[PDB]
């Protein structure tokens, strides 16, 4: 999601960019601004909602005891998903 | 108990008894004699029994500690005296350690004990160099650890941790310079007393 | 052989401190209170002292916190403030002392929830 | 208020050791300069040998006043014997450090220390 | 002012001044005390140097992390010198070379190249420019090193009208070609003037915005007789008592400007040569009464 | 237009509506170029010809006691007695009660986010506003 | 040029300010009233030793101790100020 | 919560009118020298100063002291209090005289013209605990607020 400012300069996934009259953008002159454009907040929308049959789901992020605590998600509203605080996957109960 | 460091009831006795025949013989120095949990005996002396305390302890039958493991000091800016002076000693006779405490302020002497052990003499440089305690008749007291010109005694607790001066080199001077020290990252200071009481046992009373 | 003194303790030219670290400087003496978002007061028995804050910058590089006081992380402890006093006047610093707060002896009585005919009773439970 | 002396028992004392001391700074600081090979003048050497006596005329501790001199003998021994480099005596005349401003107005221009 | 430029700190090595300086010629005997000084306060320095980068590597320890910055330039390239300023608050020109080479004459060096960054230099919007001139600068002088200078003076006052333009006497000092130039000889009256009053200047002109539009005349407390100054300087290195164009400079007896504000107006107190010749001449010495000065 | 320093990044003093002195402490140094308040006030006087006599924070605490003792008596409350003589003194000019009822400035926590320039420019507080009011 | 603010100060308890606070029970209102538009700001505080300051134009001040005073004596200090123009 | 007013619309510079009207960016030497230019100029009554709600009281003297010494007293607050009568000579004339604990001494309460839920948070709260532990009783005069 690499975007860039009038200046020319690319916006991070943090959204730091130098205005146009900052001069510590001298230190890019003749060398270049490391941005990393594997921007997570696109990637992570990308997944597709999980259906489940259940109020109540469990995610470890994957990969047992590679992924991270295992947090349990409540389901019961049918407004919004549930999303898991570590790794951003949603769920949704079917039906 | 696998978990749990085992007791050893017969070594604490041991240690025990001989700290009270420590106070019985030097009652003219001797303020607190106490053993701890872990089985080792500490002796807290006036400053004026640093001496007689420590060369009995060397020369005694019944003591021959013959080796100074280690000495050294602690800050403690809330006692009036605020710097304890540690004597840790070694009996290879009896295969047996000993600890003499004494204390002193910023401005009184205390003996040194090189008479007793050689081993003391940069030791006490040591603690001039560190703490600031001035030893009496010590062959050649001066700064050992510290830079040349170094002002104060880095182990005190109210000397900041990145002291006062940095040094580069200036090309203006063509030397090596001192300036007042200014860092890119402030020292990040971190609270981390947790505010629920660890250890009754140690509770002080109100 | 002892002598008679009867100068202030000062030992300020002996500590090695630079004067601006003595002169310009406020000690402040107290007792820290007790952080809101917990019910422990295990952290409120001693006397603390710290120094006036001073000027933290940004570094043009990385944009961290830069420091000139040398001071800035200095926080010593105390067993009473008579303590925390002498040592600050011993070394040249002018200071402040907050008296301790401790919270006040409070009156509790589980049956007043459900007083007959006093606004201490309690809708739900 | 009955202290263990350092060395001295007086201010009486004590004053003989500080007037030794600075004799022995005052005649050392011409070798100082010829063996350091110093830029400043025997005149500027001993005018900093007097400034730095000076700023300790107020005490009035015959214990603080002994480890002034205590220190100042063992800054001398340094010196000597040349432990010190030149870096180490010229650090006394802060060279490359710009003068602070003392007036209030200097100081409200360009922070907020006092 | 932009945020990123108003002063912090307590004006150390890890403090922010405000400066954003663009140095060219820093690689040189002016440039190495400018940039030392710039440096000491915390200022943003950028040198652009057509050396090798081996030849800069004594302006690196003069800085905090990241605060020199080292670019590529030519002084024929108008867009490597538009690169090196276009972030600056100040620009610096010390540019010079004491005698002429097949690809660079006085007339590059103190004219094309000196309005080349003035002209590019208030294009690109600096605020402050600070351009060495000489002072013995003059249209009639028998030396062409001293013939451009003037002319280059010129150019730079008509392009950058509120340049501050300053003009010293041959500068002493440990790298000089003045002391040193004299110590290796195997009517005329000079007030050479030491380095880092020289340099002292410089850094108060920066900061003083009376500075803006006017040219000085950087001068020592003293002047001296040419022979009496030789006479001297062999004493001091204990030693038994080129170019064409050098030697015509050294022979200009140094101008006297009274109409031209000097150190003093900026600050500085001149340093006299007794104080700092030994310092200079000492490395000449095989292991003093002063100079007659004109009263 | 003088940029001085908010509460935050002064020890300054304040006195509450019971009369006690307290005192604020540096939190952070205010922003940018902006200064303590009382020393913008005493430079301003040095540079007019007419020098205030205070030069420190605790100088200018001392000039606090010399107007008014309470002021330097922090977490203190100092009795104020003699409500008879001001009573006698409201009683000898009559003044007439206006038919308007007395309608305070904040009827509902509308009103309560924004009274001052600190929380008229917090984001967060309008958040509050927006959301009592929508 | 002249007077601009009287203060006076005094503790709540202390004897040596007990002079001032029969003044000020009994005087107080009378010497208000004389003169309407002149700050008379009396400031109790503890255990302060009393006092007397007069402002005067251009900044100027004075201070009279009335430690110890009678209230005939703070009547009199209190009549040399309102008459003088320092 | 409001905390994070103070990261917001801040002045970090001296600003002075330009030609055009408009404010600029200037030094502290600069813009105190347009003050101080000012304020020798002018004498007595055509100098004052109006004081904020924010402001501390070692800045309140300093003011005060310095227009006193072109002969000002026209130094005034924002929020109106009565001089008629004792006006500000007695302390008493305008302070909570019981204190904020002396609250839950009382017996009676009497509130005139006052919302104190949101002119003093914690001093309502203090109400609330007198009146739900000490059963004290509360009267008002003005709006029905809750
Ligand atoms: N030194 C003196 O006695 C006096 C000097 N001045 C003036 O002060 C300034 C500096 O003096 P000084 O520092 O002694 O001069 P130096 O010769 O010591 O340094 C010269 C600088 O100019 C650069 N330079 C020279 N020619 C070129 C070129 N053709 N293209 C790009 N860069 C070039 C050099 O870079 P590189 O190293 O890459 O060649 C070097 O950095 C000059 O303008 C000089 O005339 C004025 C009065 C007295
Ligand atoms: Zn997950």
């Amino acid at each position: 999601g690499v975007r860039t400012s009038p200046t020319g300069e690319k916006v991070t996934h943090t959204g730091q960019v130098y205005d146009d009259g900052d001069y510590r953008k001298v230190r890019f002159v003749g060398r270049q601004k490391e941005v990393n454009e594997n921007f997570a907040i696109d990637l992570i929308a990308e997944q597709p909602v999980s259906q489940v049959g259940s109020r109540v789901i469990s995610c470890d992020g994957g990969g047992g005891a590679l992924g991270h605590p295992r947090v349990y998600i409540n389901l019961d509203k049918e407004t919004k998903t549930g999303t898991c605080g570590y790794c951003g996957l949603q769920f949704r109960q079917q039906h | 108990r696998p978990t749990v460091r085992p007791r050893n009831d017969v070594a604490h006795k041991q240690l025990s008894a001989f700290g009270e025949y420590v106070a019985e013989i030097l009652p003219k120095y001797v303020q607190q004699v106490q053993v701890s949990c872990f089985n080792e005996l500490e002796i807290c002396i006036h400053p004026d029994g640093v001496i007689p305390v420590l060369t009995f302890l060397r020369d005694h039958s019944n003591a021959q500690f013959k080796s100074l493991a280690d000495l050294t000091a602690v800050d403690i800016p809330t006692r009036q005296n605020r710097f304890e002076i540690v004597y840790n000693l070694l009996s290879l006779r009896f295969n047996s350690r000993i600890r003499v405490k004494t204390y002193t302020d910023e401005l009184t002497p205390i003996e040194s004990s090189v008479p007793v052990y050689k081993a003391a003499n940069w030791y006490e440089r040591e603690i001039w160099d560190m703490f600031g305690v001035f030893f009496a008749n010590h062959p050649d007291l001066r700064r050992i650890l510290t830079d040349y010109g170094f002002e104060g005694h880095p182990f005190r607790k109210d000397f900041p941790l990145s002291g006062y001066v940095e040094l580069r080199y200036d090309d203006e001077v063509k030397r090596v310079v001192a300036e007042p020290v200014e860092l890119a990252q402030e020292f990040r200071k971190f609270d981390l007393n947790s505010p629920w009481e660890a250890f009754p046992a140690y509770r002080q009373p109100p | 052989q002892l002598i008679t003194v009867d100068e202030k303790l000062d030992i300020t030219t002996i500590t090695g401190v630079p004067e601006e670290h003595i002169k310009t400087r406020k000690a402040r003496i107290f007792v820290p209170a007790r952080n809101n978002m917990q019910s422990g007061v295990n952290n409120t028995k001693k006397w603390k002292m710290e120094f006036d804050t001073r000027e933290r910058w940004e570094n043009p590089l990385m944009g961290w916190a830069s420091t000139a006081d040398p001071l800035s992380n200095l926080v010593l402890t105390f067993s009473t403030k008579e303590d925390a006093v002498a040592f600050a006047e011993k070394n040249g610093w002018s200071y402040d002392v907050e008296e301790r707060k401790v919270p006040k002896p409070k009156s509790k009585s589980y049956g007043a929830n459900f007083s007959w005919n006093k606004r201490t009773r309690v809708s739900t439970k | 208020t009955s202290v263990k002396p350092i060395f001295s028992r007086d201010m009486n004392e004590a004053k003989r050791r500080v007037r030794e001391l600075y004799r022995a700074w005052y005649r050392e600081v011409p070798n100082t300069v010829h063996l350091f090979q110093l830029d400043i003048s025997v005149k500027q050497g001993r005018d900093k040998v007097r400034e730095m006596f000076k700023k300790n005329a107020h005490i009035t501790d015959p214990r603080v006043v002994d480890l002034l001199v205590i220190k100042g003998k063992m800054e001398l021994e340094e010196t000597i014997k040349v432990w010190k480099q030149r870096t180490h005596v010229m650090r006394f005349f802060h060279e490359t450090e710009a003068p602070r401003p003392k007036d209030f107005l200097s100081k409200f221009y360009v922070g907020h220390d006092p | 002012l932009h945020h990123a430029v108003i002063p912090h700190g307590k004006g150390g090595r890890s403090s922010v001044s405000g400066i954003v300086a663009t140095v060219f010629g820093a690689t040189g005997f002016l440039g190495r005390y400018v940039v030392n000084h710039l440096g000491r306060m915390g200022s943003q320095v950028i040198v652009p140097h057509r050396c090798e980068p081996y030849d800069t590597m004594h302006l690196r320890p003069m800085g905090d992390l990241g605060q020199i910055i080292f670019m590529d330039w030519n002084g024929r390239d108008k867009d490597s010198i538009r690169r090196a300023v276009e972030h600056s608050s100040v620009v610096i020109n010390l540019v010079g070379r004491e005698w002429e080479t097949q690809n660079f004459d006085f007339e590059d060096v103190f004219v094309k190249i000196p309005q080349a960054i003035a002209q590019v230099s208030k294009e690109a919007g600096v605020e402050k420019f600070i351009h060495i001139s000489h002072l013995n600068a003059d249209i009639k002088s028998s030396s062409k090193y001293l013939r451009s200078k003037a002319v280059g003076e010129k150019e730079v006052r008509e392009t950058f009208p509120e340049a501050t333009i300053i003009k010293p006497a041959e500068i002493f000092g440990r790298e000089d070609r003045f002391l040193n130039y004299f110590a290796n000889i195997r009517k005329t009256v000079k007030q050479p003037v030491y380095i880092v009053d020289v340099t002292k200047g410089i850094i108060n002109a920066i900061k003083d915005p009376d500075a803006r539009g006017k040219t000085f005349a950087f001068v020592g407390p003293s002047r001296y007789l040419l022979f009496d100054l030789v006479q001297y300087v062999f004493a001091v290195a204990h030693r038994p008592f080129t170019t064409r164009d050098k030697v015509e400079r050294i022979h200009t007896t140094d101008k006297i400007l009274p109409h031209l504000p000097g150190l003093e107006d900026l600050g500085v107190e001149a340093t006299p040569l007794e104080l700092k010749a030994i310092e200079v001449l000492r490395r000449h010495r095989t292991y003093v009464q002063p100079a007659k000065t004109i009263p | 237009i003088l940029p001085g320093a908010a509460y935050t990044e002064k020890s300054a003093t304040y006195v509450n509506t019971e009369g006690r002195a307290q005192q604020t402490k540096v939190a952070v140094t205010p922003p940018g170029l902006a200064r303590e308040d009382w020393k913008i006030i005493r430079a301003l006087s040095e540079i007019a010809g007419m020098t205030l006599p205070y030069d420190t924070l605790d100088q200018v605490r001392n000039r606090l006691e010399e107007v008014s003792p309470n002021l330097v008596r922090y977490d203190d409350v100092e009795g104020a007695n003699y409500f008879q003589q001001a009573s006698e003194l409201s009683k000898l000019v009559n003044q007439q009660l206006l038919a308007d009822p007395l309608v305070p400035p904040q009827l509902t926590i509308k009103d309560f986010y924004m009274t001052d320039s600190i929380s008229r420019a917090s984001q967060t507080m309008a958040k509050c506003v927006k959301a009592v009011t929508e | 040029l002249g007077l601009r603010e009287i203060r006076i100060h005094l503790c709540q308890r202390s004897p040596g300010s007990q002079g001032v606070r029969d003044f000020i029970e009994k005087r107080y209102v009378e010497l208000k009233k004389a003169n309407p538009d002149l700050p008379i700001l009396i400031r109790e505080c503890s255990d302060v030793q009393p006092k007397l300051w007069a402002r005067y134009a251009f900044g100027q001040e004075k201070n009279v101790s009335l430690n110890n005073f009678s209230a005939d004596q703070v009547t009199r200090a209190l009549e040399n100020v309102l008459s003088s123009k320092a | 919560f409001a905390y994070d007013g103070l990261k917001r619309q801040r002045l970090t510079e001296p600003m002075v009118r330009n030609e055009k009207g408009l404010l600029t960016h200037t030094t502290w030497e600069d813009a105190l020298s347009r003050v101080a230019g000012m304020l020798q100029s002018f004498q007595g009554n055509d100098v004052a100063a109006i004081a904020g709600g924010l402001v501390d009281a070692e800045a309140l003297i300093a003011l005060k002291d310095l227009l006193n010494r072109v002969d000002s007293d026209t130094l005034c607050t924002e929020e109106v209090f009565p001089t008629a009568g004792a006006g500000t000579d007695l302390r008493s004339n305008y302070l909570l005289n019981t204190t904020i604990a002396g609250v839950e001494e009382a017996d009676v309460v009497l509130l005139v013209g006052t919302n104190p839920r949101f002119e003093a948070p914690l001093f309502n709260a203090r109400i609330r605990k007198s009146w739900l532990h000490n059963d004290l009783k509360v009267a008002l005069i003005g709006s029905p607020v809750d």
